[PDB]
């Protein structure tokens, strides 16, 4: 085609996604981590995780308010993961790496898994 | 604004 | 912070966005200008126009499944601007110019504004 | 993958 692009388009949409979440408006899913819950857009998880891509296309799943991730998920995992997803940006330390990864590997988010196995692969 |  | 970024983030959530539109998954309203409709996901419009930002954060209208735009509103003009918030990509051309800067004047899409306002201008 |  013939079409102009507006290079900050993208990264000001997923801004803007992340002040809803933030201030909780038309959230329409909790996360369950073990003790933990977390409230998300279904559209903005299903865009960054092929386990939520899945889910959602599920004819069940996709009207559920609630989704219970398996016990071994670690809720800082999750939280870190998931400001990933609304923010481009991964807060990866020694501390969580191992977490991060394995929480990344669950939700099926290959670009996050990919840096983690490097960081690993460096610091052996 | 640029040209893709 | 101590932050890592993963650059194609944004723009891989808003290709992933595009994509559940196309196959009319999760939408949750229909965009009626005069004769045409367009399904969309609320939080997208929200994040790119200031008219459905303010819309979908009325506590009556927030709930509404059908949006009524204004009778002078171009359904192509429309169409071009929805592409656009799914895409970056606008498609502006001499023939529908003056119909897309009106409907992103209405809908409050500043930047789309702007290039229409300096397109125009150059041709004058 | 960058430092912002
Ligand atoms: O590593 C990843 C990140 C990811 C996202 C999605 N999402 C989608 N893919 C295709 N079309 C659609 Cl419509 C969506 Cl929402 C699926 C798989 C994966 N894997
Ligand atoms: O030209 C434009 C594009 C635009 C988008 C929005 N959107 C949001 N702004 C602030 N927080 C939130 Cl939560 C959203 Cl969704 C509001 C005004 C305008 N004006
Ligand atoms: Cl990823
Ligand atoms: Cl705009």
């Amino acid at each position: 085609d013939s079409c102009i692009q507006f290079t900050r388009h993208a990264s000001d949409v997923l801004l803007n996604l992340n002040r809803l979440r933030s201030r909780d408006i038309l959230t329409d899913v909790v996360i369950v981590v073990s003790r933990e819950q977390f409230r998300a857009h279904k559209t903005v998880l299903m865009a960054c995780s092929g386990l939520f891509y899945s889910i959602f296309t599920d004819q069940l799943k996709c009207n559920l308010s609630v989704i219970n991730l398996d016990p071994e998920i670690n809720p800082e995992g999750f939280c870190i993961l998931l400001d990933f997803m609304y923010t481009s940006r991964l807060n990866l330390r020694e501390g969580n790496i191992m977490a991060v990864m394995a929480t990344a590997m669950y939700l099926q988010m290959e670009h996050v898994v990919d840096t983690c196995r490097k960081f690993i692969k460096a610091s052996e | 604004w640029v040209i893709p």
